[PDB]
DNA sequence: CTGGAGAATCCCGGTGCCGAGGCCGCTCAATTGGTCGTAGACAGCTCTAGCACCGCTTAAACGCACGTACGCGCTGTCCCCCGCGTTTTAACCGCCAAGGGGATTACTCCCTAGTCTCCAGGCACGTGTCACATATATACATCCTGT
């Protein structure tokens, strides 16, 4: 499938603008896609382990919140 | 109508090296200090103490941030040190003191062979109509240590007062012990 | 009814004291709901471990106070401890 | 000795031993003076002070390993105070 | 007749905060005033955060605390930013700040 | 007690930096290291004493330091018993 | 009665299942522990202990020492890619560090 | 009047002596070996605890223990731990 | 520094949509009232450490002196990201009408687990010591750095 290119250069530039970045190197978009795909795969992998254990077929938002709290990255606003 | 009196003692000790140092020519070590007269914690109301030295040193304006406030240094001549005590409350005017750094003994004290030179003076910081915060800080001062607190200068007189007990007890103990041991061995 | 209980009735009761005319959006109210579940579990877990440290088998108010001391930055802890101790003092007299 | 030859030797030597690098007696008074401001007359188990030293030497060695990477960032060999500050800010200690 | 929470001069639930304590396998004995203390602390943090966020939003010409201003109130406070250091408030964005080096002139 | 942050000498810092890969050290970095170490020590010591005052004890044991380090994300092995 | 068999033995473990389950029974980690939790927990605990003791002893032998010191633990848990991860935020007392000298700080 | 304190030293030497017959272990290294066991025990039990509570359950189980080992240990570390435990539970329920 | 254009911001006032709060009505759950073991607290008391001192030894910290090596600074060179206009892909509807995959929930029931006994090996703390390897010693090997 290979749809890691949905996170496009304009999107990475918007995320950099929000983060204060005011100039971005050319090879910063092929870096950020590898950095984001490792972070996603880690939080999804833990959300699918909290979903298999509950004998459920749909990854609910609670699974994502629990798996995100496992990494330390704590997000407020989705029932946890 | 609130007046708070805080007793303190500020001074300097000095130790003679016995010979002039070849590295810098200094002849004495000295420690300049402010400490409380009572066994109380100055840090509850003192933010810092600045000591301004003679312009011969690489930096003349020294700073200390915890009681008993003191600086240890070396020198060969006497000079006036300006001690500026700042309080935690910025609205309170800091106190200014002038201490004549004494390093040399008088003829009478030199003849007595005393190992240390001391010059210290007693003063009372008076806070008249202090702010609520400053008043609370001055009234909430805790005890500094569980041990005793004491004063040194006239150093020769204090040393003699100490020895008037020390040598008496030592001689008593020595003679009594010698007598006991000799009598017991003779039997 | 029951199903899903939450903090919403206390995040809005306490908000009407600080700012009588300010409201709160459903999303922001949800965020406050979530935030309280964070601190509750943090303080209670550190208090359970504290009970485990001095080998008590009970979480008393002393354990909770020491758990509050371990998490709040100074002024925050110094005012939270006062809040808790005043509440416990006033609840023991009634 | 060519500046940096006796210093690299020490890097290779202090990265192979495991003994503490701060003197004990001087560091134990610091741990008691810091305790001062929380309780008058606090006692310390000897092993407790040793554990404090084992915490701090590891923390400082990690901070000097993360500070070196920042020095190499600006094409420097010297670690500069802003390097400790950048490492620590990226650490979230003084953000 | 009188909720245990009311008998502290509080707005928060001393009663349910007791149940959450002695149901979550924290210990084996929740004291009389363990929930009375924890509820007080929770209500205190709520008061602080809610006030800050509320009139941060009212600083924005708003009469409804929005999560953007929840984030602003939390991120501007030095104590609440230490507490909620590793917490990401959703739909709260970031704080406005431009590094001097980037800025022109 | 007084002026004990000075008990961390210039060689004492230089050796720690050598173990961390640092080759050349600057002049001001010694004071920066002292400040950082002082802050870390104060936090750990405060948290450890939190376990002693609550325990009504007068001596800070090793377990208190271990737990204080754990709360700081600095799990230490060797003092667990 | 019957000769009593332990729980480490029936399963085939070295770490105490009785003691493990025991810390759990009066550890409030839960409310009613089952009959497999301590076994699994002890098995994996001791598995990691073996996993590391391996690398520690091997590095020790690399140092021509027969006794594992904490150094043989720092070196190991930092030498293995996944033990380091698992014990990334763990300092080993009297272990030291690994001699990772930056390439740019070398003689040129 | 004794004050006896427990530790894992007896079973870390069984496992070490078995997985390194010629190699000993110093007392200070066994302290680390003990702290490591207690730390991982805490981690796996806590994650199983949370696992059970998330599904509204009052009992921490070996199924929750396996899922906590899947969450805790990295990929290989996990695989080996899960396999070891899984095989230890079928050797125990077969009355061997 | 002023000019003068040309774009961006930036509050004022306006206009509907829809979330935020208003109330109502029962379900869950916190309160009330009371008996029943007991958590831990507090009053001793055993007995380790902790602490505090003092001496002798010497590593080590430290100050100084002296080059060398490395650090902010300048400038020039060249390219690679910014700004912005055009071509291309993604991505919404309307058009098309509902099955079904799966969380949500209970009611039985049998199996697992607490509770609570009485035994019996096995884990701790001694004791009895044996011995890795720390410290010491020397030549061998790099491993420099000044010529």
């Amino acid at each position: 499938r290979d749809n890691i290119q949905g996170i496009t250069k304009p999107a990475i530039r918007r995320l950099a603008r929000r983060g204060g970045v005011k100039r971005i190197s050319g090879l910063i978009y092929e870096e950020t896609r590898g950095v984001l795909k490792v972070f996603l795969e880690n939080v999804i992998r833990d959300a699918v382990t909290y979903t298999e254990h509950a004998k459920r077929k749909t990854v609910t938002a609670m699974d994502v919140v629990y798996a995100l709290k496992r990494q330390g990255r704590t997000l407020y606003g989705f029932g946890g | 109508g609130v007046t708070i009196v805080k007793p303190i003692v500020y001074g300097n000790v000095a130790r003679y090296f016995g010979k002039k140092r070849e590295e810098d020519g200094h002849t004495h070590q000295w420690t300049v200090y402010v400490k409380p007269y009572r066994n109380e914690d100055m840090s509850a109301y003192v933010k810092k103490i600045q000591f301004k030295l003679h312009e011969s040193y690489g930096n003349p304006l020294r700073v200390v941030t915890k009681p008993p406030y003191e600086i240890t240094e070396t020198g060969w001549g006497e000079f006036e040190i300006i001690i500026k005590i700042f309080f935690i409350d910025p609205n309170e005017r800091p106190v200014t003191l002038y201490h004549l750094l004494k390093l040399f003994q008088s003829d009478t004290n030199a003849m007595l062979g005393k190992k240390t030179v001391v010059s210290e003076f007693y003063d009372e910081m008076i806070f008249q109509d202090p702010t609520a915060m400053m008043q609370q800080l001055l009234t909430t001062s805790r005890q500094l240590t569980l041990g005793a607190y004491k004063h040194e200068t006239e150093f020769a007189e204090l040393e003699v007062k100490t020895r008037e007990k020390l040598e008496a007890a030592k001689k008593k103990t020595s003679f009594e012990i010698a007598e006991l041991k000799e009598r017991l061995k003779a039997s | 009814r029951s199903r899903k209980e939450s903090y919403s009735v206390y995040v809005y009761k306490v908000l009407k004291q600080v700012h009588p005319d300010t409201g709160i959006s459903s999303k922001a109210m949800g965020i406050m709901n979530s935030f309280v579940n964070d601190i509750f579990e943090r303080i209670a877990g550190e208090a359970s471990r504290l009970a485990h440290y001095n080998k008590r088998s009970t979480i008393t108010s002393r354990e909770i106070q020491t758990a509050v001391r371990l998490l709040l930055p100074g002024e925050l802890a110094k005012h939270a401890v006062s809040e808790g101790t005043k509440a416990v003092t006033k609840y023991t007299s009634s | 000795y060519r500046p940096g030859t006796v210093a690299l030797r020490e890097i290779r030597r202090y990265q192979k031993s495991t003994e503490l690098l701060i003197r004990k007696l001087p560091f134990q008074r610091l741990v008691r003076e810091i305790a001062q401001d929380f309780k008058t007359d606090l006692r310390f188990q000897s092993s407790a002070v040793m554990a404090l030293q084992e915490a701090c030497e590891a923390y400082l060695v990690g901070l000097f390993e993360d500070t070196n990477l920042c020095a190499i960032h600006a094409k420097r060999v010297t670690i500069m105070p802003k390097d400790i500050q950048l490492a620590r800010r990226i650490r979230g200690e003084r953000a | 007749a009188k909720s245990r929470s009311s008998r502290a001069g509080l707005q928060f639930p001393v009663g349910r905060v007791h149940r959450l304590l002695r149901k979550g396998n924290y210990a084996e004995r929740v004291g009389a005033g363990a929930p009375v203390y924890l509820a007080a602390v929770l209500e205190y943090l709520t008061a602080e955060i809610l006030e800050l966020a509320g009139n941060a939003a009212r600083d924005n010409k708003k009469t409804r605390i929005i999560p953007r201003h929840l984030q602003l109130a939390i991120r501007n406070d030095e104590e609440l930013n230490k507490l909620l250091g590793r917490v990401t408030i959703a739909q709260g964005g970031v704080l406005p700040n431009i590094q001097a080096v980037l800025l022109p002139k």
